[PDB]
């Protein structure tokens, strides 16, 4: 992974660097570094496809050094370099596509193609050189075994479910009390509606509970928590649980009460904030509890004393909503999110070259099968293939 | 009672209504003058077959008969999984019938009242006073913290308030936190107490005739008209009878099962 | 009707006793002459407040009264969810006492017959013909490959074979695999071609007197003697009620609910 | 591990064969190998950790060479040898008690404690020495991505489940038609049942059918099949499928007809036994489908067609039994098995000093738990485990 990245980086700098006019001095190391790639790789054959509808394309270096006298760079010394950058960048994107379309369960941190496991062998650690991406950065961080750490904007690690819990029902639905939700992504919406609107709770209060558990303990993540759930803030019409019939919901909203967002760790407290809206820092945790209240209206107008009264039919159904949006965290595991494109990239490949599902990942590539059931040894093969996507974007 | 966690994306199942209708009994309660009006002695037949076009199997479609809305008001028991009341309107016994469907579009919890030894009160708005019998007349004579009377003294009934008379079914509702003494005629009358625990899902009330007029709720501030009670226009009881079963679907949808488990002693028409 | 996978390490439920009294319902069902000798107008009173202290709530248990067996067997409507019989025995009414016993003690998926127009053969050992009403006298010609009379001659039903006579229920049970013209007084009671499906586990029968008689199986080779065939010795009926009173603990769970999903709407108790 | 393995094994090797009177020729090679692991570990601080009640431990290596020019070993010689073996065996159980009781969701294969992660630098790879027993063996062929084989004496592949199927039933459970099974260790029951007995059956054949899937690919296995099951032979009361009640078994075996066990691998037959009984070879499968019929008998003396009535109430209940028991196999993964004592091993070292549950076993290292969840994660970190353990088992 390491001499496959460093085969990119040289690559890549060799295109940014290499350019007409420009000092042999601006370029000195690099063409050092260029030339030692060569008389590493020169004489050994490659291998890679031969999965799915990938093809089979064998390898060949056999190539000459770049020259070391110029002071300025010209055209030949450009159109000489970029022969051998085409050629080196085709067989470092073809590797990177073999290695992204296989998996393995036991042992899927390790190179999976015949090509990446032969150029892990130690004769290839020549060509390495500086690792200061950020994914390469955690491949070895992870590969020495010291602490990773990937930063995600609109962390995806909620996979999709919208839900609902009937606390109270009827074979009717027109007396109901209970909570709604979609956790999506970095988003979870959730709202408890009662139809009643708690005039025969124990204080006028109905206390609402929601607990989410995150497949990866998030750390240093900034939060955005709204006091309301314009998901279910509308008339709609839902299934019954069991499919068998559908209820109506009128949602007419209220402020919620005594809001209480909780973030743990393995069961423990780490952070706790009360009737506390906008931008919260939630440290370290793995499990979200949204704790909220409807509290009925002491008090009403002649119009919203009109909106409930003593006893049923409810047409009118009280409803308190929370918004809990992530907006930035960090975890130790590789996750999809909204400004990269490693799964993009994993999920393009496996399906334009037509790739059998394997035994690791879901069909597809769907992140929400691989979120749900998020494994060690999916977190393994996950890791290795969007590590391998990066080096391949640093390319193509 | 359980919690019941479902998903939104969940699919639909297929229609149900005919398995409700093999399944299930369908009781109508009519006046008798729907009877004489139609005059016919194999009407019943002729409904149970129309009532086959449209899925019920033969029967399964009770019809039973009351005598007026006072009478039948009278201990109803609905015997059906779905029951559904054609009730004659008259303009001047708007509260009767309305009575009539408090009693049975709603569940109630009733406990007997042996008044003649005991002082009663009402706790909340969902308590009341339902007394039926041939001929219920009601006196209430409330009371302060002293045990003296307010307006009425307890040894003479003639001071009492008058709340019914000659009625065939009453609810009374005073004021709640204060005890009554109650005066009625035992001989002719039952007077429970009761609460209103919800709506009774498997009966509907069809007016026939005139507006709507019904008041199911004590609660003066509420008037509310529930998918259970209909009111049709009329000036033949056959074409009631046929607009009855051509829009049974409807009917039944706007109804669902009793769902409540009960203490009582009562027949049903079940299959 | 799908598997059910079951683990054998399944915590035990505690006892559904209570539950199952207070959401069910028990029928009594006597003959005349218990209650004569009771002589008492209220004694189904202190039967049910019996029955409440030993768990069934008020207005659960319900009483009902049959002259004898013979008119009992006309066909019997059993209402409650679990049903008991008290059946005294009489040694030269062994035969309607076992019919009576099948008829209740069996679940039976019946047609009708039209004993005027068609020929008629019992398919299989499960296939009887049930005849009920005031007085049933069923004559049988059995027909041979070429529709002609066996001992009998179709045309002359003189010469039918009398197999049951002005009795009120009777199974016949007839060689199968052979056609039979059937003369049956069609006027005063019907036959029904029914299939025994199975037990009905909500019936218990209590044979008051006698010895182990009953036989609810045609075949002469077994005589099963279920668990829902109970016997005991009597000299009075108060004793014989304070027994069933006191062990309905023990006549409930010999006994299981109906189970069987009927296609007929008919009138039965459920609480 | 291999070094581990390797310490082991020449400390093991030194105490079998540095003997009083020896001569020296047989344990030049042994006293050359014992002279290298003493200039190795001279010199290197180890510490055991304090995990648990597992006490923290520190060593420190110091010790002289074992002598050469004895041409016959003597007493001197030999207590020399043991006091540094004595020494070196305890530190060589401590540092596998230290790695017994650790566990990693990822890379759970890799060394846990300290002091085998030091161990697994390059210095001491010149204790490396003859890796000979079968579990460093698959270790290394593990490492190396070769095909892994461990032979088991009665593998423990099913975990315990007492349970039934009731294809046929009504509340009042005297007339059942299905199917009651036990899978335990290497053992299978299973017995159809017709309370009926195929009274009423298309041919008076009642089929019953009974899939074990197995959690791991067996190979080269030897299986006793038997036709009853007596395990389902006698009258039992078994609780209702809910627990609401119970129900009446009263069997009277009928023997097995038409039996059928296949052996499948991925969905395909492999393996097809047809009214065979005895020992049967099963060479590569992953399920086990047994196809079995209760035919009732044409003929029947008196007393047994009194056992079956042509309907109802049904007191004697046909039943046809199967016992498959799986004697020995060979399986690519490590199973805990009757012969060896591993999973014993692991689980005595994590009781003793109370080793708190850690993310990838079951708490008190329960085999059902661990092989009905049988994940890569939990496979490798079990390997890792067991080999400890057998290495710990050469010297204690
Ligand atoms: C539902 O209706 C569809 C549409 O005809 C039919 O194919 C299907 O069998 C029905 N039943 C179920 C259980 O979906
Ligand atoms: C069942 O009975 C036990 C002991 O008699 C009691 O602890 C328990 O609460 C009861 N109810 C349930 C639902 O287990
Ligand atoms: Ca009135
Ligand atoms: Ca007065
Ligand atoms: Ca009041
Ligand atoms: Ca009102
Ligand atoms: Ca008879
Ligand atoms: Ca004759
Ligand atoms: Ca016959
Ligand atoms: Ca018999
Ligand atoms: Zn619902
Ligand atoms: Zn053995
Ligand atoms: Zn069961």
């Amino acid at each position: 992974m390491d001499v496959l990245y460093s085969l990119s980086k040289t690559l890549k700098d060799a295109r940014d660097k290499i350019v007409e006019g420009t000092l042999y001095s601006n370029v000195s190391d690099l063409i050092q570094q260029f030339n030692q790639m060569i008389i590493t790789m020169n004489g050994n054959e490659f291998q890679t496809g031969g999965i799915g509808n990938l093809p089979i394309r064998n390898w060949n270096f056999d190539f000459g050094l770049l020259g070391t006298t110029l002071l300025n760079l010209d055209a030949n010394y450009v159109e000489t370099a970029r022969n051998t950058i085409d050629y080196f960048v085709d067989f470092v994107d073809n590797v990177c596509m073999d290695e992204m379309v296989r998996e393995s369960q036991r042992n899927g941190i390790a190179p999976q193609s015949d090509s990446l496991r032969k150029l892990s062998g130690i004769k290839f650690k020549r060509i390495n050189f500086d690792n200061s991406s950020e994914y390469i950065e955690n491949w070895n961080l992870q590969n020495r075994r010291q602490r990773t750490g990937f930063t995600f904007h609109k962390p995806n690690i909620f996979p999709y479910s919208a839900s609902f819990t009937l606390n109270r029902s009827q074979p009717a639905h027109d007396n109901l009390m209970g909570t709604m939700w979609l956790n999506a992504g970095s988003e979870i919406q959730v709202a408890g509606f009662d139809y009643s609107c708690a005039i025969n709770a124990p204080a006028n209060i109905q206390q609402f509970e929601h607990i989410v558990q995150l497949r990866r303990v998030l750390t240093t993540a900034t939060i955005t928590l709204l006091p309301d759930a314009e998901r279910f803030s509308f008339p709609r019409v839902i299934n019954s649980a069991d499919g068998a019939t559908t209820w109506y919901f009128n949602p007419v909203i209220l402020r919620p009460n005594n809001v209480e967002v909780e973030f743990l760790l393995n069961g423990q407290i780490i952070n706790t904030y009360q009737a506390r809206f906008g931008t919260i820092i939630a440290r370290n945790f793995d499990t979200i509890r949204l704790s909220f209240q409807l509290m009925r209206p002491p008090n009403m107008t002649p119009a919203v004393a009109a909106l409930f009264p003593n006893a049923q039919p409810f047409e009118h159904h009280a409803t308190v909503g929370l918004t809990l949006r992530i907006e930035s965290a960090v975890c130790e595991s590789v996750l999809a999110d909204a400004s990269k494109t490693m799964l993009a990239n994993v999920t393009s490949v496996r399906q334009e070259y037509a790739i059998p599902v394997g035994p690791v990942f879901p069909p597809g590539m769907n992140w929400t099968d691989l979120i749900t059931n998020y494994s060690p040894s999916r977190e393994d093969n996950l890791q290795r293939v969007f590590t391998v996507a990066s080096i391949r974007s640093m390319l193509v | 009672n359980l919690p019941i966690t479902g998903s939104m994306d969940t699919a639909y199942a297929n229609s149900t209504q005919e398995e409700t209708f093999l399944t299930s009994t369908l009781c109508l309660y009519y006046p008798t003058e729907a009877a004489t009006e139609i005059n016919d002695n194999s009407w019943k037949d002729t409904l149970s077959q129309l009532f086959l076009t449209k899925g019920w199997p033969t029967g399964s479609v009770y019809f039973k008969e009351y005598t007026d809305i006072a009478s039948f008001s009278v201990d109803p028991q609905l015997y059906c999984d779905y029951n559904v009341v054609l009730m004659k309107y008259d303009a001047t016994l708007q509260l009767d019938m309305s009575e009539l469907a408090d009693l049975i579009l709603n569940e109630w919890l009733c406990n007997p009242m042996d008044i003649t030894l005991y002082y009663y009160q009402q706790t909340d708005e969902a308590n009341k006073w339902i007394s039926m019998g041939s001929s219920c007349t009601i006196k209430v004579c409330p009371l302060n913290t002293q045990t003296l009377g307010i307006g009425c003294l307890t040894t003479d009934t003639a001071t009492f308030e008058e709340v019914a008379t000659a009625e065939k079914l009453v609810i009374t509702d005073v004021v709640d936190g204060v005890n009554h003494k109650l005066d009625v005629t035992t001989a002719t009358c039952t007077i429970r107490n009761c609460k209103k625990l919800g709506p009774r899902e498997n009966v509907a009330v069809i007016q026939v005739g005139g507006s709507d007029v019904l008041d199911i709720t004590a609660d003066p501030t509420t008037a509310p008209q529930t998918e259970r009670m209909m009111r049709i226009n009329w000036k033949k009881w056959w074409q009631v009878f046929y607009t009855v079963v051509d829009y049974v679907n409807q009917i039944i949808q706007a109804m669902s099962k009793r769902s409540r488990s009960l203490n009582s002693a009562a027949f049903y028409y079940r299959i």
